[PDB]
């Protein structure tokens, strides 16, 4: 028929942020998340302790960090 | 409260309320100006940011355009969403808000630069200087504020309710079923509106003739002439109008524009001759009256100027159906004159 009005909704919204720029952004700042944890462990890779638990159970580079020197040729 | 429309098989409607509220009906000047600039700002029940950003999703636009007899209040809009537009200008015309913060700005920078942008242009200030010398203060308002009297917010709300009465304003609708508009426009608020009177008056408008005007602009000049028509000759000067124009007529070289304002109770032929030095103007305009003050065969012109009629009454349609069979011959006879520009090289009346 005729349309007399415009009937809305405003949803839900606190000022700059709403909920529809979150639906559209959260997968990508998942993938932000992913990034940079992917920096920390660059960035921690010298560290001995996240290698000896999270750096050495890699497949293929998991004996490529260790020494095997033996416990002969260290003075401590 | 007249309510006409045209049905057709398509996809734009396009309301109008017109409003015999133009400045010839200005009480002070430029008050019909500052009214049509005031026209879709708030009003009581809805603001001016809601009926915009609900009139795009409901895919539609609002205009309102001034001239000498008429502000019109034009609304066009997809063809099914009639009632929602109806009452958005029965919402305007009722109860709009006149704030003062509304009018310092909104209305007042918009229309400084209406005047700023209408003030460049030679022939418009040509054309005015025409009309104030012709009709003096019925017609010959000035048509755009430019604050040489000063208007205040309470002389914007005396002319709004003066002209904005149920006498004195068509609805007319191209594309609208015209039982469901007049079902419409009852059931609205320009049933509530007064009840005034007409303001329009049926009497002939007091024209003056021999007139002459001079002013100083810099940039191009323009010389005019301006010829006041009675209700009988307007075809004559329609048809001259067109054939000055048209190919059919040597003068069209020299001659800038020529046109013929109609009215309910006749009208102006005004012709302008313009550029940028003041020689040329000064041996074309002597050219135009020296031929036209000779006769001019009009009779080749009829047909041409009736498909030009034909045209220009599709996009209005104000139709003041127009006789052009008995219009046989011009001769040029009294008439005043506009220079603007470097008018100390540009001729008098004396020597036209």
């Amino acid at each position: 028929a005729y349309t007399s009005h415009l009937s809305s909704k405003t949803g839900l919204h606190f000022g700059r942020l709403s909920l529809r720029s979150l639906t559209a952004y959260a997968p990508n700042l998942m993938l932000w998340g992913g990034a940079s944890m992917l920096g920390l462990f660059v960035f921690t890779e010298g560290w001995p302790k996240f290698q000896d638990t999270l750096y050495k159970k890699i497949p293929l580079l998991g004996p490529t960090l260790e020494d095997h020197t033996p416990p002969e040729d260290k003075p401590n | 409260l007249t309510v006409s429309a045209r049905d057709a098989p398509t996809k734009i409607s396009t309301l109008a309320v017109k409003v015999h509220g133009g400045s010839r009906y200005a009480t002070k000047d430029g008050v019909a100006h500052l009214l049509n600039r005031f026209n879709f700002q708030n009003t009581n029940t809805r603001s001016a940011l809601k009926l915009v950003r609900e009139s795009e999703l409901l895919g539609g636009t609002f205009k309102s355009t001034l001239d000498r007899e008429y502000i019109t209040l034009k609304a066009t809009f997809l063809k099914d969403d009639l009632p929602y537009y109806v009452n958005a200008l029965a919402d305007v015309l009722y109860k709009t808000a006149f704030k003062p913060h509304e009018l310092t700005e909104s209305v007042l920078p918009a229309a400084r630069y209406d005047y700023a942008v209408a003030e460049q242009c030679p022939v418009k200030s040509a054309e005015d200087q025409l009309y104030a010398i012709t009709f003096r203060k019925g017609l010959g308002n000035p048509l755009l504020y430019d604050g040489v009297e000063r208007v205040s917010l309470q002389d914007i709300k005396d002319f709004a309710d003066k002209v904005y009465t149920k006498e004195n304003l068509e609805v007319s609708g191209e594309n609208v079923v015209e039982a469901d508009l007049k079902r419409f426009v009852d059931e609205s608020l320009l049933s509530t509106l007064p009840a005034g009177k007409s303001l329009v008056s049926k009497s002939e408008p007091k024209f003056f003739l021999g007139e002459e005007n001079r002013v100083r602009f810099i940039g191009d000049s323009v010389a005019a002439i301006g010829i006041p028509v009675n209700k009988a000759s307007l075809a004559q000067y329609e048809v001259l109008a067109n054939y000055l124009t048209s190919a059919l007529s040597e003068l069209s070289g020299l001659i800038s524009s020529a046109k013929l304002d109609k009215f309910t109770d006749g009208g102006l032929f005004t012709l302008f001759v313009r550029d940028q030095d003041s020689a040329v103007v000064s041996s074309n305009i002597k050219k135009i009256v020296a031929d036209l003050k000779k006769g001019k065969d009009l009779s080749p012109a009829i047909n041409y100027t009736k498909l030009k009629n034909a045209v220009q009454n599709e996009s209005v349609s104000s139709p003041i159906e127009l006789n052009f069979d008995a219009v046989k011959d011009f001769k040029l006879g009294k008439f005043n004159y506009v220079a603007v520009g470097d008018v100390s090289n540009l001729p008098y009346l004396d020597e036209l």
